[PDB]
């Protein structure tokens, strides 16, 4: 599980600028904070984790602050449209192991982490960063709060969110799945569609067969968000009409139990 | 800069006269400023809920825009998408094929 949170930072000039954050564990949303909500919001049951409100009051202090630091010190920096944008989290792995990371982009590009206990510009990044990162570093009490939160804080909240949220990240909804065709550019060709909708976890296998032969023209798409926290992936097929008959789409997934669907063109 | 794209699909298979959900994608994109609209028969529907926005791990922009909607035979429905990266709006159909 990857634990992410994303900072979205947006400068149009000296008096307009808006900063809102979401949080995903894996691929559930369990915060967001919008420029205009002094407090960050909960989209889950479960996203207080293990917290008790008074670690999570304390913790929800410190980026308060930050989030007002952070604005006024990016303004004071630029002496336009800027975007700066920010991913600090953690991997979890099995056996209670983890790695934390803090990276930050300018205007869509990755430009500085924080390593270790410093701030870093990666190779390639502007030379104007140089001097203000060094200043920044500086600034050991920062140094201190960011290293606490990622070797600390993170894992430890994240372990909590785990045991809190057992039931939603442990869930398994079936995919439902149907058959269309569209004519493909290509005189006699058609393309075959099998769609495959409403599955939850991530991981799913689709394949046209003929028989108990898989099909190698077998095209997946990406994997596409539905609004209810389930996925929607396609697979395509091209077929000379005529070579139609006899062909199926089969899908495996972990709810199905170990009965695949299969649908017959 | 980088100009979105756009994918549209139903939630549950579509079947006319069946009350489904409409899912208009949409991904790629920066910056974040972005007016996403979902079509019937060329006009603005009024209830559309979006996500919240987010970012992929290449940094660039995503949001989900969905609507309830029951297709029909003859109805049309589309998501237009307004972005600084592109001159016109781009529209994409959705086609139930
Ligand atoms: C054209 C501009 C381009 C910029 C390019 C990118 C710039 C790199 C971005 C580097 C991050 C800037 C961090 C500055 C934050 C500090 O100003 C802030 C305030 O520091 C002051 O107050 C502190 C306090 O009261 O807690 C300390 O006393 C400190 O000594 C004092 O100087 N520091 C903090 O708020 C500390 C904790 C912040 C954690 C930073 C990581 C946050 C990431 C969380 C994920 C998303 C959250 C929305
Ligand atoms: C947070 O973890 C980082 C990364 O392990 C620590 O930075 C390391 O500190 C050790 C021990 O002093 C050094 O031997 C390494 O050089 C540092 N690692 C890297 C990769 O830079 C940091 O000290 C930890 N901070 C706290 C407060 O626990
Ligand atoms: C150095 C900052 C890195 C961020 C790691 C934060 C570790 C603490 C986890 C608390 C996350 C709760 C969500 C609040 C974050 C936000 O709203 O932006
Ligand atoms: C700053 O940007 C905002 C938002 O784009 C805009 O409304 C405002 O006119 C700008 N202010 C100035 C001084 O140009
Ligand atoms: C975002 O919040 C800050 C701090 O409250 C506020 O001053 C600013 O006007 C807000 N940004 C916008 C564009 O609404």
């Amino acid at each position: 599980y990857t634990f992410r949170c994303l900072q979205m930072s947006s400068f149009a000039n000296r008096s307009w600028s808006r900063t809102d954050s979401v949080v995903w564990l894996g691929d559930l949303q369990t915060h967001r904070w919008s420029n205009d909500s002094a407090t960050i919001s909960f989209t889950k049951p479960w996203s207080q984790g293990k917290l008790s409100n008074q670690q999570w009051e304390k913790l929800q202090h410190m980026f308060q602050v930050y989030r007002v630091s952070f604005t006024r010190d990016i303004q004071e920096l630029v002496k336009y449209p800027i975007e700066i944008q920010l991913s600090a989290g953690c991997e979890m792995y099995p056996g209670n192991a983890s790695e934390s990371f803090l990276h930050v982009a300018f205007q869509g590009k990755y430009v500085v982490r924080f390593w270790g206990t410093s701030w870093q510009t990666v190779p390639g990044a502007p030379s104007w960063l140089d001097l203000p990162i060094k200043v920044l570093n500086a600034d050991q009490g920062t140094s201190a709060t960011v290293q606490m939160l990622l070797n600390d804080t993170c894992p430890l909240f994240v372990r909590g969110l785990l045991e809190a949220g057992k039931s939603d990240l442990e869930k398994q909804e079936k995919p439902v799945a149907w058959l269309s065709s569209v004519p493909s550019s290509a005189h006699g060709h058609r393309q075959l569609v099998c769609h495959v909708s409403g599955f939850y976890p991530k991981p799913v296998w689709v394949m046209w067969m003929r028989g108990d032969q898989e099909q190698q023209g077998t095209h997946r798409g990406d994997f596409l968000p539905n609004a209810d926290e389930t996925w929607y992936l396609q697979a395509t097929l091209d077929v000379e009409a005529g070579e139609e008959a006899g062909l199926a789409c089969r899908v495996k997934h972990s709810s199905l139990g170990g009965q695949d669907i299969i649908l017959y063109w | 800069q980088k100009t979105p794209q756009i994918q549209v699909y139903s939630r549950h298979p579509p079947e006319n006269g069946k009350p489904n959900i409409l899912n208009c994608y949409v991904t790629q994109f920066h910056p974040p400023h972005i007016e996403i609209q979902m079509l019937k028969n060329g006009k603005k529907i009024p209830k559309v809920e979006m996500s919240d926005m987010s970012f992929s791990k290449d940094w660039s922009f995503y949001i989900l825009a969905h609507t309830e909607f029951t297709p029909t035979e003859t109805d049309t429905y589309a998501c237009r998408v307004k972005h600084a990266s592109m001159a016109e709006p781009k529209t994409v159909y959705w086609d139930r094929d």
